[PDB]
């Protein structure tokens, strides 16, 4: 649904 | 005109800052930084906290507002998340990783913070008419 939203990814 | 927006298009040299290219060996499996983005051709990953005993924070020579771009030859600029985590998540302890970063943007405000499509608003962004 949404698009702009930039993820967490804890790496 | 009026272009005080957060540019795009997948160059790491339209970024802006400093144009690194430092090697984060694996260690204790994965990295340990944290980055947000990743989401879409579209959206880039950005660190927006580098882990202590991570390798960015030991290496000393990537902090937290790096833009990654891309690594070890792995076309990661724009990557969807799945696939960026896929990468990150599954690597092991002991190897050896080119990061193409960006940095230069400092960290505003926080993407640490759900409930929201996260959107940071950059600073030291050029507002140019």
């Amino acid at each position: 649904r949404s698009s702009r939203t930039r993820r967490e990814t804890q790496v | 005109g009026a272009m005080g927006k957060p540019f795009f298009t997948r160059n790491p040299s339209e970024l802006k800052g400093k144009f690194i290219h430092t090697k984060l060996r694996k260690s204790s499996r994965g990295f340990g930084f944290t980055v947000v983005g990743g989401d879409e051709p579209d959206e880039f990953l950005q660190i927006k906290s580098l882990v202590l005993d991570g390798p960015a924070a030991l290496d000393g020579k990537m902090e937290t507002g790096d833009v990654i771009v891309s690594v070890n030859d792995t076309c990661v600029l724009g990557h969807t998340h799945a696939q960026v985590v896929k990468i990150f998540q599954s690597i092991p302890i002991g190897a050896s990783v080119d990061l193409e970063l960006c940095r230069g943007y400092p960290l505003p405000f926080d993407p640490d913070d759900p409930n929201t499509s996260l959107v940071t608003s950059v600073a030291i962004l050029d507002k140019e008419p």
